[PDB]
């Protein structure tokens, strides 16, 4: 057939740009950083109304002060977070303190590119990751398969990541309180889903100083997607 | 050692080993799970192509994991042989340093993990075989059931089924089963199973096993002239 | 080093000494002989300093990545059985370790795990640790009940560590107290032997061997 | 640890363990069952070094249980206790050998029988009506020898239990603070509460 | 490099099947027949040589019928070699469970262990699967009377009568019809020639084509005795049931 | 884990104004046996450097043979070999250093004791010690075995200090050497007459001086010495 | 074409076309440049952000105090060359208490990019490097290629549209080669050199990276405001 | 049979002020009653504005000195030159010492620097990696002949107010820069007259927000 670590003749390698296609096939996250915090939001996309929806676990915790979502094939994120969440606790026990939220996501995307013929292929899903540290204040990372991270101030993946990013684009200024944070993620996950967005296909959480990372319960971000629709209402 | 890379991407962004394996489940004999409020019962379609067999002594469909969870499946059968070895060595190891038996939920997620693993290591094909988990977690009366499959993915639900002609009896239970009032009782809830089944087996002689936990590791297999009365009064029913 | 925990009414008490030693020179007055894994788990050191030192701190990552991985408090069964698992594996190379691991869940309650470098590990409502333990076990098997005030319970585990203190010569400095509840520890000070003592001696009337 | 009896009787296994700790100078602990159930119809009592004697009475358990899922069967106590010897066995010749000494009550579903055997930490095994380990024999066995018989009751086999804990106590020098008796019978496994 | 000349024998097709599994079985299609029939009081053993010669020195021949230990037997069809790879295997598994629990494996968990051993080449390693089928005949204190088969995919099933190799199709018929569950040893053992001599490919079913054997509690009180047939024997049942 | 067999006894040494000075006997003791008279245990490396060993003469020239390849090493794709890039002192003796420490935490030690004296690129004097357990240090005198316990103090009354060393001239340095050399003759019961020496200077380089003797000995007073006490005759 | 499936094999004219494929991810990414006088060494680098949202992609790696890299092309293989170099320039310090010299770390670049491009299974590295150094003969710069080639220069540059720096520098090379005892200047001579290679947008205060070492100046990086005096 | 320990002699002193720390050691480097060098560095900047000393075994307190200085170095490489705080320091070298468990650096290590308040603060452990934040303590051959003093003269203990007789304890008043350098000095010089492997010089490395400051005293050469 052909090598698994091949490059193609523009100078890419075909594995590493076949699994982005499949990201662009996952469903929507996105990620907004502010001064007051970093919110992170996700499209649940249950296949079935029998399928009990809590139980789809796209936002995860890594430690206190750094939080992750995912897009794509979400199978292959179990093992990233899990080392993720090795790396992070394994720090704190050689240095007792905190890990850089860059140092954490620089660890994650050193398993990128271990694969060949080590594992067999690159993962098939992109990863947001969110935190909080006293060096570089709130960040957020979007860590790839190809071994690539950059920051960003504002960021969405999956399958309606283009549409997102522009509105995104726009919106984003370096003032967002918490509050209107939220309701941005909210509106934009609205807009590129395909069905309507209540609290029960959506699911959102953020990382602040004080609190650490907490996923919301569906009775609070009931309110906020109240709260929105009220605030578009308006004018 | 043979390190070959079976599982790949494909220029859409497809792994096809992953998904040929789906295609195994489909062709597996169909697997149905229902939880009511107080019990989950486990359905299973027997493929009546194969008498002159000795069903004392053939492999059932339905396997205990531990003594409060059950697994069955669809697909290639040789394959789930390994996946129930697995989940039951790790159900003891867990008894062993944790000093409690697993959740149903961890014993899912171990069964994804294997599942994940297959399909990104060297040298090895993934499991053709989808699994649904049920059971109760200890000192627990909320009943859980859990589907797996190829790929690693897992989740919850309140009903599910799987296998050959699984898109049907999924379309039953969309529009049977009701979340606000689930099977109140034993009897509902495997009557519902039943039920179920009947939109696809055939004949509901031997074509059907049924399989209903309780809490507290009670657990039970129906036999042929028990289910018969449940196939005798869901027609009668019907003649209306 | 000498250390106690016991199981009573309002939960836990933990009280060690502070002092270490290399042979007969006291090297240090001011030592933590417990170390705080979690806000509901306490673990106690005895014999290697660092043998102890290392593997509860470690023993405290492992609680961690426990309750990141389950979404859940670890139990001290559990936790406790991860330091006896791990010390086992090294069982021969000479590690040289008594621990208790103290703690409080819903499904155990208030729980106490000694283990042991040996590989020993056992559950119980009372456990005195260390060189002075035969001192400590005088004063609260005779003072023990289960109907104990949280402020008396404290005291019988202070006063039985600063009888230790006097006649053990491996033990002294000074007491540090924990209280453990069902929601969570709360440090009770450092309390120095050198005033303690006088202080107990003159209001409880005890010590009447010594001159003061 | 210190003390464990068997007795053999018609119809049932009787264990007896001491209940005493002791970590040098000091007894940490005055209520500890030197036991674990390895199925339904099987117990195993157990004595030996430290840290040992739990591990490995808790790895035995841990696989017979595993069987026992698998199979969806109990295994015989005759099976069991073979099990057991060749992990022994297999340990003696180990980098670091388990030091456990252990004996092995069971009563036999299939012949409707209870049975009886004696391990030690070599992998020595045999079958017997009355059995001890460590020091224990050397006072109780003359005792056995005289009191025994193959057709006792369960009630006629705890007294002459309670004669032998009695000797014991008179002549050991070690306070083991008592014994944990239990019985393995037809019914399973229970606990005297009262001994 | 090397992957050019790869087969990939371990991969599924765009259907869901294993290529070298199904490829493996259509080679066993093409293996002397082998019967296998549970009765109450024992299990006969029946299986057809592949076109054999005079020259052949069939007393001391085995091809088809092996044993595994005192209480279990195995008909083989298809390659022999691959099949004795196995056998050898079953026979110190057997002796392991032995020396382990001093006890005789029972027949289900052997069978598992072989069918697991079949299962591991079709989804690891790359090498090609056994191109075997067995029937295992055996007795155990738990089950009694037993009778399994096993395919290249490693899946294993029980039966009351059962036939692997060239064939089958037609044999399975035939059993449905004479089958009884109230059958003797006797009776079992007319059945199985009968079957044979049907569908067999041969002009006629004579003594030098055929390997018989018997588990029965036709042994002196509570015990099992296998018996292996020789070719006088098989000669002289093929005359009292009145086929020769 | 051994016992030393052919082994060669003190390495002394001195820092002086522009450079340093290092000396070693030319013998192999077996035991009280002193079984090999022609052993050269000072050897050079480069025009910069003189490395000299006490201990396990087998071990020294396995050390010997480390040095000789070192050389050829530091040779290949190096333009400057010969100039900026040469090896230096310093270099050459903490790749020993490394060395030393490694075998022992190995629990299989090379059995010697080593002096590295040479002159930097930019003139500086180095004269630093290492042993079979890893042990290094520096000062402005250094030896090994009995001079440390018989040489050290005669060359510390010459350069006791740092402030010292700018104050003595080689004259004066070689001829406390040199004294050292007749002392431990004297003294130490397993050394020879016979001795190499070696001076590296910052102007005139590197001199290596062998086959030199001690002389000016002083044994006459030995005729009037009579008996243990009480005896005339 | 029936020649270019893996590392392995040379075509009929004696090409490895997976090198030159690896080459070729090098040109697509973002410019950077690099030159050097008698005293100091200087790398000038453009930094390339994904959008107005994102942060812009570091480009310079520390290997020593007096040691570092820019990079083109693949960042994770040019994490894992510039790991192996600080190891290298590390076991140096170490064992011998000795500063890497620049020449040999090229060289020691050059043989582990050798073994990817010979070896079944691997593949090339896809990303080139430009290194910078002050060692006991000097300042240097220096051009790593993935296929192994490693060539010592007084100015260079790689990435897209760095045929424009190259000249630039190639006429320059009189001048710049005299600037001793004054970075700044140097400094700006490696910024003019790096606009010939704009097109469209200019360098901004995020948008530019330069770092410099020499004589008395350990490897140091400027980013953000520090690099608004050069614009 | 071989002996892989050795025992170099010298003794260390760290002491912690409220915005400043030293970490003072002798030059003296020995082995049994001979002297190696009478001066022989072993307190060291680490970088980051800790200082360290490993006293005991020279090899191994060399070792670890040079292993601490690279964790350092690749600290700032693997996090952004992030400045290595001097409790994670801590914490780092019981990881570098505790790794050789089974076969030990045969050192007393003490390091000294800042916390993360500015406040100053002292570190010290055992040979296999226990270690304890401290206001004072001294380390090595003399470390029994100095921390009594220390005990009395920097924490004033056994000392009272005159004339409530043991009623009221002498305050713990802060110790200045000047004032702790007197108390070092002098520890030095006693212990230089009784313990034979104290002596030749004294080298004090005083750490306060501005950097890392040395200074150095003859002691007696017997
Ligand atoms: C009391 O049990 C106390 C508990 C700790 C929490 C402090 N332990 C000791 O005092 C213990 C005494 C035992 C070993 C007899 N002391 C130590 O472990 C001791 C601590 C230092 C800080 C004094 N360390 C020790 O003795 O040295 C270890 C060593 C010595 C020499 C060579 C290698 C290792
Ligand atoms: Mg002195």
């Amino acid at each position: 057939d052909r090598g698994v670590s091949t490059f193609s003749p523009e100078g890419r390698l075909f594995q590493v740009e076949y699994s982005l296609e499949a990201i662009k096939l996952g469903s929507t996250a996105i990620g907004i950083a502010t001064k007051e915090g970093v919110v992170l939001g996700v499209e649940k996309r249950a296949t079935s109304p029998l399928l009990e929806s809590d139980s789809i676990e796209k936002i995860v915790e890594i430690d206190r002060h750094i939080g992750c979502a995912m897009s794509g094939l979400t199978a292959d994120a179990r093992s990233m977070i899990e080392h993720a969440r090795t790396a992070a606790v394994t720090h704190n026990l050689y240095y007792d303190e905190d890990i850089n939220v860059e140092s954490l996501t620089q660890s994650v995307c050193d398993l990128a590119l271990r694969f060949g013929e080590l594992m067999s292929r690159p993962f098939g899903v992109a990863l947001l990751i969110a935190g909080h540290d006293a060096d570089d204040g709130y960040q957020l990372f979007h860590a790839e398969p190809s071994g690539t991270f950059y920051r960003y101030n504002a960021k969405a993946i999956g399958s309606g990541s283009e549409g997102a990013q522009a509105e995104l684009l726009n919106e984003w200024h370096s003032s967002l309180t918490l509050k209107e944070a939220e309701l941005l993620v909210l509106k934009i996950l609205k807009q590129v889903m395909e069905e309507k967005l209540d609290e029960n296909n959506a699911q959102l959480s953020c990382i602040t100083k004080q609190d650490g990372f907490k996923i919301y319960d569906n009775e609070k971000t009931a309110e906020l997607i109240k709260e929105l629709k009220e605030k578009e209402a308006a004018e | 050692g043979y390190d070959r890379a079976l599982s790949i991407f494909s220029p859409d962004g497809h792994i096809f080993q992953v998904e040929y394996a789906l295609e195994a489940v489909k062709r597996g004999t169909c697997a149905v799970g229902v939880k009511g409020k107080n019990c989950v019962v486990l359905g299973c379609e027997r493929r009546s192509t194969l008498k002159l067999q000795d069903t004392r002594i053939t492999p059932s469909k339905v396997s205990k994991i531990d003594s409060h969870v059950v697994l069955s499946f669809s697909g290639l059968n040789a394959d789930s042989r390994i996946l129930i070895e697995k989940a039951r060595v790790e159900a003891q190891s867990h008894r062993l340093t944790l000093e409690d038996p697993v959740t149903v939920e961890y014993l899912t997620r171990y069964v994804a993990g294997v599942q994940q693993r297959y399909t990104q290591s060297g040298g090895v094909r993934p499991f053709g075989v989808s699994t649904l988990i049920a059971g109760f977690d200890p000192r627990d009366d909320e009943p859980k059931l859990y589907q797996t499959e190829p790929s690693g993915i897992y989740s919850s639900w309140s009903a599910q089924t799987i296998g050959r002609n699984s898109k049907t009896v999924r379309e039953f239970l969309e529009k049977n089963y009701d979340r606000k009032e689930p099977p109140a009782t034993v009897e509902e809830c495997v009557k519902l199973t039943v039920r179920s089944l009947l939109e696809v087996v055939q004949t509901g002689a031997k074509n059907i096993e049924i399989t209903v936990v309780k809490p507290d590791s009670d657990i039970v297999a129906l036999s042929s002239e028990e289910i018969n009365q449940y196939v005798t009064q869901i027609e009668q029913e019907k003649q209306e | 080093t000498t250390t106690l925990a016991f199981r009573f009414q309002g939960g836990i008490i933990v009280a060690v000494d502070s002092r270490a030693t290399a042979g007969n020179w006291v090297a240090s007055q001011t030592v933590k002989a417990v170390i705080e894994i979690n806000p509901f788990l306490l673990g106690t050191m005895a014999g290697g300093a660092a043998d102890c030192q290392f593997w509860e701190t470690w023993l405290g990552s492992q609680c961690r990545l426990h309750e990141l991985r389950e979404k859940e408090r670890i139990s001290v069964a559990a936790a406790s059985k991860i330091l006896s698992n791990l010390v086992y594996q090294y069982k021969g190379a000479g590690l040289s370790m008594g621990t208790m691991i103290c703690g409080y869940t819903r499904k155990e309650g208030p729980t106490i795990y000694y283990v042991d470098s040996d590989g020993t590990r056992l559950k119980g409502d009372i456990f005195c640790v260390g060189s002075g333990q035969t001192f400590a076990y005088g004063v609260l098997d005779s003072n023990y009940k289960w109907d104990l005030s949280v402020e008396d319970a404290l005291y019988l585990g202070k006063r039985s560590i600063l009888a230790a203190a006097h006649r053990d010569a491996y033990s002294g400095g000074s007491v540090n107290l924990y209280h453990v509840t069902e929601d969570g520890w709360i440090y009770h000070g450092n309390h120095d032997v050198g005033e303690l003592f006088w202080k107990v001696k003159e209001e409880e009337g005890s010590f009447n061997n010594v001159i003061g | 640890m210190d003390i464990i009896l068997g007795i053999r009787v018609q119809d049932s296994v009787i264990l007896a363990s001491s209940k005493a700790v002791t970590r040098g100078i000091s007894v940490l602990k005055d209520s500890d069952d030197k036991t674990r159930q390895l199925s339904p119809h099987t117990l195993m009592s157990f004595a030996g070094e430290a840290g040992d004697t739990v591990q490995f009475a808790e790895y035995i358990q841990a696989n017979i249980q595993l069987y026992s899922i698998r199979e969806d069967y109990e295994l015989s106590p005759q099976a069991v206790s073979s099990f057991v010897r060749q992990e022994l066995a297999k340990s003696i010749r180990s980098r670091r050998p388990y030091q456990v000494n252990v004996l092995i009550g069971g009563y036999d579903k299939k012949k409707n029988k209870p049975e009886l055997y004696q391990i030690d930490y070599l992998g020595t095994k045999v079958e017997l009506p009355y059995g001890a380990h460590g020091y224990s024999g050397f006072y109780t066995f003359s005792l056995l020898d005289h009191h025994y018989r193959p057709d006792m009751t369960t009630e006629e086999g705890l007294d002459l239990l309670k004669l032998c804990v009695q000797e014991l106590e008179k002549r050991m020098p070690m306070d083991f603070k008592g014994v944990i008796v239990k019985i393995v019978d037809k019914d399973g496994i229970r606990q005297v509460d009262d001994f | 490099g090397s992957r050019r000349y790869d087969s990939r024998t371990t991969i599924f097709s765009p259907e869901g099947r294993l290529y070298q599994v199904e490829y493996a079985l259509e080679s066993i299609s093409h293996a002397g027949t082998a019967i296998g029939i549970m009765a109450s009081d024992g299990i006969v053993l029946a299986a057809e040589r592949k076109v054999t010669s005079t020259l052949l020195e069939q007393d001391t021949s085995t091809e088809k019928l092996y044993k595994l230990n005192d209480k279990i037997a195995v008909a083989v069809a298809g390659l022999t070699a691959d099949a004795e790879i196995l056998i050898n295997t079953a026979r110190i598994h057997a002796q392991n469970y032995l020396k382990t629990y001093n006890e005789d494996i029972p027949v289900e968990i052997l069978v598992r262990r072989l069918s697991d051993i079949k299962q591991g080449y079709t989804q690891h390693g790359g090498l090609r699967p056994f191109g075997v089928s067995f029937i295992y005949a055996g007795y155990d204190d738990r089950y009694g009377y037993q009778l399994y088969t096993s395919n290249p995919s490693g899946n294993y099933t029980g039966w009351k009568a059962i036939s692997v190799g060239a064939n089958t199709s037609a044999a399975q018929t035939l059993l449905q019809m004479d089958y009884k569950d109230d059958m003797k040893v006797d009776d079992a053992i007319e059945l199985a020639l009968k079957t044979l001599s049907k569908t067999t490919d041969s002009s006629a079913l004579t003594y030098d084509r055929l390997e018989f054997a018997t588990i029965r509690k036709g042994a002196n009180d509570g015990e099992v005795y296998q018996k292996i047939f020789k070719p006088q024997e098989i000669k002289d049942i093929l005359v009292k049931t009145g086929i020769t | 884990t051994q016992q030393p067999i052919v082994t060669g006894t003190s390495v002394i040494s001195m820092k002086y104004d522009n450079g340093v000075i290092i000396a070693a006997d030319n013998l192999g003791s077996y035991g009280s046996l002193l079984r090999f008279n022609g052993v050269e245990r000072l050897i050079p490396v480069g025009d910069n450097t003189v490395v000299g060993i006490s201990g396990d003469i087998s071990d020294m020239q396995h050390i010997e043979r480390l040095l000789k390849d070192l050389v050829t090493e530091n040779a290949y794709d190096n333009p400057l070999a010969d100039a900026e890039e040469a090896l230096e002192p310093s270099y050459i003796f903490e790749y020993l250093a490394t060395v030393m420490y490694q075998r022992r935490s190995k629990m299989n030690p090379l059995w010697n004791a080593i002096i590295v004296a040479g002159v930097q690129s930019n003139g500086d004097q180095f004269l630093r010690y290492v042993n079979l357990l890893g042990v290094t240090y520096s000062s402005p005198t250094l030896a090994t075995g009995f001079g440390a316990h018989m040489a050290n103090p005669l060359l510390r009354k010459v350069v006791d200090r740092e402030s010292d060393i700018p104050k003595t001239t080689v004259q004066v340095a070689e001829e406390a050497i040199v004294n050292a050399m007749r002392v431990l003759y004297y003294r130490d019961a397993r050394s020879s007459r016979n001795f190499s020496l070696a001076i590296i200077d910052k102007n005139t380089g590197l001199t290596f001086k062998k086959n030199l003797q001690v002389e000016n000995m002083k044994w006459d007073f030995a005729k009037d010495i009579k008996g243990y006490g009480t005896q005339k005759i | 074409n029936n020649y270019d499936g893996d590392t392995v094999t040379f075509s009929p004219t004696g090409r490895l076309f997976q090198v030159e494929y690896a080459l070729e991810a090098i040109k697509q990414g973002s410019v950077t440049v690099g030159l050097r006088s008698n005293t100091h060494a200087v790398l000038v680098a453009l930094k390339r952000n994904a959008d107005e949202l994102s942060s812009y992609q570091k480009k310079i790696i520390k290997c020593d105090e007096h040691m570092g890299l820019s990079l083109a092309g693949l960042a994770p293989d040019a994490r894992v060359l510039s790991n192996y170099l600080r190891q290298q320039c590390n076991y140096s310090s170490l064992v011998f208490n000795r500063k890497l010299a620049v020449e040999r770390a090229g060289h020691l670049l050059c043989d582990k990019a050798q073994k990817n491009t010979q070896s079944y299974g691997g593949r090339p590295y896809g990303v080139g490097l430009l290194i910078i150094g002050y060692d006991k003969s000097g300042a240097h710069l220096l051009e790593f290629q993935p296929s192994g080639n490693v060539t010592e220069l007084y100015g260079t540059a790689i990435g897209a549209r760095s045929q424009g720096a190259k000249t630039y520098l190639e006429r320059t090379l009189d001048t710049f080669i005299k600037i001793d005892g004054n970075p700044d200047e140097l400094i700006k001579a490696g910024v003019e050199a790096i606009s010939q290679s704009l097109r469209d947008e200019s360098l901004t205060v995020d948008n530019l990276s330069i770092a410099i070492v020499g004589k008395d100046t350990p490897f140091t990086i400027y980013d953000g405001e520090a690099v608004a005096k050069y614009i | 049979q071989f002996n892989p320990y050795g025992d170099n002699g010298g003794t260390i002193l760290g002491i912690a002020g409220e915005d400043f720390a030293v970490l003072a050691g002798d030059t003296r480097n020995i082995t049994d009653y001979s002297i190696n060098s009478r001066y022989e560095p072993k307190v060291f900047d680490c970088g980051d504005n800790i200082v360290m000393s490993a006293n005991g075994f020279a090899a191994d307190g060399d070792a670890l000195v040079k292993r601490f200085k690279n964790s350092v170095k690749w600290y700032h490489f693997d996090h952004n030159d992030k400045k290595l705080s001097i409790n994670s320091a801590a914490r780092n070298i019981q990881h570098l010492l505790y790794g050789k468990r089974f076969f030990p650096y045969y050192v007393h290590t003490i390091i000294a620097g800042l916390d993360e308040d500015g406040k100053g603060a002292v570190y010290s452990f055992d040979p296999v990696g226990s270690y304890e934040r401290e206001q004072c303590r001294a380390g090595g051959a003399a470390a029994s002949l100095i921390m009594p003093f220390l005990d009395n003269q920097v924490n004033f203990k056994n000392q009272y107010e005159p004339g409530t007789n043991g009623k009221v304890k002498k305050p713990l008043k802060y110790l200045s820069v000047e004032e702790v350098i007197k108390l070092v000095r002098d520890s030095f010089t006693s212990a230089t007259e009784r313990h034979i492997q104290v002596g030749d010089g004294l080298e004090i490395l005083i750490v306060t927000k501005d950097g890392v400051r040395k200074e150095f005293y003859e002691l007696k050469r017997d």
